[PDB]
């Protein structure tokens, strides 16, 4: 963080800047901060953390497997684009994970290349739902088991 | 400043207007198949403007413009798509007068 | 015509603390009739280059 | 305090943490069934 | 139905301010062009 501030490079996370007045410095010097109530979510945070990671991993696996359908079946998906399957995957994810991501994607722009790089990254959080989803995709590798053919 | 904003690709249906307009070096197909990451989108004049603003000590305005840049370029890409596709007609100006 | 997202120029860290944009005085203004007509003129000039 | 939208998000995640995926059964579901005709030897 | 109009991130989503079309803009341009010359010829001998 510090060497980037001196060199003026904005290719990484940009720190947030806040504005204060002059007399606020004296007022802050003459006032200390004494915590009197710890947060109600300290002991619940790890479970939320694990749930968030598991949902992200499930989304990654689903996209990774859906990205090959255009190459596999040219006739059905002749006019398909990556945004189509992106939107399709987003329509089945939970709303909470989408909201957490939108907290940052509201004022930072991303496109197909960023998220393709994200889904090619090798990191998953193992869980029950993730393992069963991976096995489900492996079982449904052959479309003949999905009862549709040409 | 250092961008080619008028090009020629393939013979148009109207033989008197062959040109294609590319404002700020962006193409319409970048809305479908982008060629760079979201943070990497830029062009020459906008980059020089941010550098000069930073050198002048106006950091907050530079941050605002850097945040607003992709919206600006998407707007100009949409304008390019409207010009090159919908407005192609016999009433469009021929190439010689446009050059002159 | 579509306005930009209001969250581009401001981030709310908590209930009381929010970042402030430099041009907040201009972003609060509302155009009249003549200013809107001038905006339409600007876009018309953009869409026909020469 | 905190923004009510973020509190709503955290409440939704906490609710989702208790969703039940598997089931506990005494017998598995039927996978093969048989159709009977006028024959007494083949189905 | 067009792939260009698909929005997947709320960055490009915003409020609606106004609308316009061809049959309005053409007559608007003609009105402004004629009004300018009428004003100029009225202001001076």
């Amino acid at each position: 963080l510090l060497p980037d501030l001196i060199a003026g490079a904005h290719q990484n996370a940009d720190p947030v800047v806040l504005d204060v007045s002059w007399i606020s410095l004296w007022f802050a010097f003459n006032r200390s901060f004494e915590p009197t109530h710890r947060n109600e979510m300290l002991e619940v945070a790890p479970l939320i953390e694990s749930v968030y990671a598991s949902e992200l991993s499930v989304m990654k696996v689903d996209m990774r497997h859906l990205s090959l359908m255009q190459r596999r079946f040219p006739d059905v998906l002749i006019q398909a684009r990556p945004s189509h399957f992106w939107k399709a995957v987003l329509n089945d994810s939970p709303e909470a994970v989408k909201a957490v991501m939108n907290l940052s994607h509201s004022h930072n722009f991303i496109n197909i290349r960023d998220m393709m790089r994200w889904v090619m990254l090798p990191s998953l959080q193992p869980s029950l739902k993730l393992a069963l989803e991976e096995e489900a995709w492996a079982a449904a590798n052959d479309f003949e088991d999905l009862m549709l053919t040409d | 400043w250092a961008t080619i904003d008028v090009e020629y690709r393939e013979p148009a249906p109207y033989v008197h207007a062959q040109r294609y307009i590319r404002y700020c070096g962006i193409d319409s197909r970048e809305l479908i198949n982008p060629t760079t990451y979201g943070i990497g989108m830029t062009y020459h004049c906008y980059n020089e403007m941010l550098r000069m603003l930073v050198a002048a000590g106006k950091d907050s305005e530079a941050a605002y413009f850097r945040s607003m840049l992709p919206f600006h370029m998407v707007r100009f890409a949409r304008i390019n798509q409207i010009i090159n596709e919908d407005l192609h007609s016999v009433f469009s100006l021929p190439d010689d007068m446009f050059n002159a | 015509y579509i306005a930009p997202n209001p969250r581009i120029s401001s981030i709310t860290l908590t209930q009381r603390i929010t970042t402030t944009g430099p041009f907040a005085i201009l972003t609060g203004s509302t155009p009249t009739a003549q200013q809107l007509n001038d905006v339409r003129k600007i876009y018309l000039a953009l869409m026909f280059p020469g | 305090f905190t923004v009510p939208d973020v509190q709503k998000i955290l409440d939704d995640i906490k609710a989702l943490a208790a969703e039940q995926v598997y089931k506990i059964v005494k017998v598995p579901s039927i996978s093969f069934r048989h159709i009977v005709m006028q024959s007494r030897d083949r189905v | 139905q067009r792939p260009e109009r698909i929005k997947t991130t709320p960055y490009l989503e915003g409020d609606v301010l106004s609308s316009d079309s061809g049959p309005l803009l053409s007559v608007f341009a003609l009105q402004e062009i004629m009004q300018k010359v009428r004003q100029v010829q009225a202001d001076y001998m």
